[PDB]
């Protein structure tokens, strides 16, 4: 066994390199000749509020065991995430590094880094996905505390201690790093903003939020706080190992990538414990834009798959919503779920709707009978007020998924609102624009159907369709129910 | 297909 210092990185990352001419992109989805290039412990900058630079950080703290899945990762970048552990952890509070190479071409990435100092290596004999692979990292771990990291990252200055200090006062809490930028085409490390909390729209994709300007606000006395997130990021997190285990570990049926995140998000925040983002704690990840790996079956199906199982124990009736986002969905099958229905079951797990309540008020929610919701959509443009109140006309923009302004219901009284003004017919001869109105039941003039497979938009008892022909010269307007482009419409969510 | 803070 070898220092890290000593290790031969020359020799390791050697060999693997990208040959003259060829793509430096191809294998990994990210620059691999500038990957190779950095030294295994380069030096980064100190991301940092002043803030945490200032504390000093307890001492007497739990060892923690981190794991480290990986499946055809880079050399260079494996390396630099193991060696940034071993540098910039307290070597006490570092029991082992336990990376799960996920049957991975050449044997040689994982069993070479075996001879360092506290790595150990396990090797899957077929391809188990990221989920599996945790599970048995975590199995084989001998400390109270688990870490897990993506293969691809490097941490910053004193990144662990506030992490351990927030599990060893309450081991219900899951907490996570602030995820710094690796760019993944020239590897330069890139401090990320501390306004951010973790999230998901109805179609369950995970997506950073800023924080709202009263959150902000109410923060301003202590601006390095813990931050309480709905959802983590998924790869980078300090869990209690007991916890981990009491709380049923991950889902041992997801497959590759996808979904685990929303399932053990979904899990400790409805069984009793919670999630946090910690400001003083900093660790950089090579975000790429394409997965380098295959996904037997397909991604979408694997995704679909495995979304469908957090979905289908967790979400009670809310589930709809997403299969109301991605009807295609429906089609997927996902196998037996009883083990963790009778997981939840045991724990005595709150519903969903408290999560909602609690948890994520933020996420906007359509009222249990509303036909359809979410933004209107006619190619790459939205239905939108403009800012427009009461008697003003609505037009389209540039679709931003934002909500606000492109935010809208299609009701069970059969109007089209946003807030509690509704598209208001104000005259039926064709080419007059329509307005927004305070909405009424009872006006005949705001009812709305879907029509043809729900792709255009017809004023009830009538032949007039609504149409975006004059969006820019007045707004839109209602006019005879014929084939053009401009009348074609579509809910983000068909209920 | 993560995307960046
Ligand atoms: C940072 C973070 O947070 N993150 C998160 C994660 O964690 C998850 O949670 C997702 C969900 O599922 S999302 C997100 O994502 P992303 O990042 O894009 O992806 P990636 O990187 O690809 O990764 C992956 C891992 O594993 C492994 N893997 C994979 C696959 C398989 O099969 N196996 C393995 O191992 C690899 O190697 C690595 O290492
Ligand atoms: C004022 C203007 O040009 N209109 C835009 C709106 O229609 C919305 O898309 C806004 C986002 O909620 S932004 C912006 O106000
Ligand atoms: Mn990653």
């Amino acid at each position: 066994k070898v220092r890290w210092p000593d290790f031969n990185q020359e020799a390791y990352v050697g060999g693997t390199m990208v040959r003259s001419g060829q793509d430096p992109y191809a294998r990994n989805k990210f620059n691999q000749v500038e990957s190779d290039k950095l030294r295994m412990d380069r030096a980064i900058p100190d991301t940092r509020h002043d803030q945490c630079q200032r504390k000093q950080w307890r001492v007497d703290l739990p060892a923690t065991s981190v794991v480290i899945t990986f499946h055809n990762e880079a050399r260079s970048a494996l390396l630099r995430t193991v060696v940034s552990v071993l540098k910039k952890s307290p070597p006490h509070l570092i029991k082992e590094i336990i990376l799960v190479d996920d049957y991975s071409n050449d044997p040689e990435d994982g069993a070479l880094l075996g001879k360092i100092e506290k790595v150990r290596v396990l090797r899957n004999d077929r391809r188990e996905g990221l989920m599996r692979s945790r599970v048995r990292g975590a199995d084989a771990a001998q400390a109270k505390v688990l870490t897990f990291l993506d293969s691809h990252c490097e941490c910053n200055e004193h990144w662990l201690e506030p992490l351990l200090e927030r599990v060893a006062e309450d081991r219900t809490r899951v907490v996570s790093p602030i995820i710094d930028v690796i760019n993944m085409d020239n590897f330069q490390y890139v401090g990320a903003s501390a306004d951010l909390k973790g999230g998901f729209d109805w179609n369950l994709v995970f997506k950073w939020d800023y924080m709202t300007p009263e959150q902000r606000r109410s923060r301003q006395g202590n601006p390095v706080a813990p931050i309480k997130t709905p959802m983590i990021a998924g790869g980078l997190f300090v869990m209690d190992k007991f916890y981990f285990e009491e709380l049923g570990k991950y889902d041992m049926m997801m497959d590759v990538w996808g979904g685990e995140n929303l399932e053990i998000s979904f899990r400790v925040w409805q069984c009793g414990g919670s999630l946090e983002i910690i400001p003083c704690s900093r660790v950089g990840h090579v975000f790429r834009k394409q997965h380098p790996y295959t996904f037997p079956g397909g991604s979408g199906t694997v995704f679909a798959r495995n979304t469908r199982r957090a979905a289908e124990v967790w979400m009670d009736e809310y589930k709809n919503f997403y299969y109301a986002a991605v009807p295609s969905a429906r089609n997927v099958p996902y196998g037996n779920i009883q083990s963790r229905l009778e997981l939840r079951k045991k724990l005595s797990c709150k519903p969903f709707k408290w999560y909602l309540e609690n948890v994520y008020p933020e996420l906007r929610v359509p009222d249990h009978q509303d036909i359809a919701f979410g933004a209107l959509q006619q190619g790459t443009n939205c239905l939108d007020t403009l800012g427009h109140f009461a008697d003003g006309v609505v037009g389209v923009y540039e679709c931003h998924n934002a909500g606000g302004n492109q935010e809208w219901a299609l009701t069970k009284e059969k109007s089209v609102k946003h807030m509690d003004l509704c598209l208001t017919v104000v005259d039926r001869a064709p080419g007059s624009l329509i307005k927004l109105q305070g909405c009424r039941e009872d006006d005949s003039r705001q009812k709305w159907e879907q029509i043809e497979g729900n792709s255009k938009l017809r004023h009830v008892g009538s032949n007039l369709c609504l149409d975006s022909r004059t969006a820019k010269s007045g707004g839109l307007s209602v006019e005879v129910c014929g084939p053009a482009l401009s009348q074609q419409w579509k809910f983000t969510l068909n209920l | 297909s993560t995307c960046p803070a």
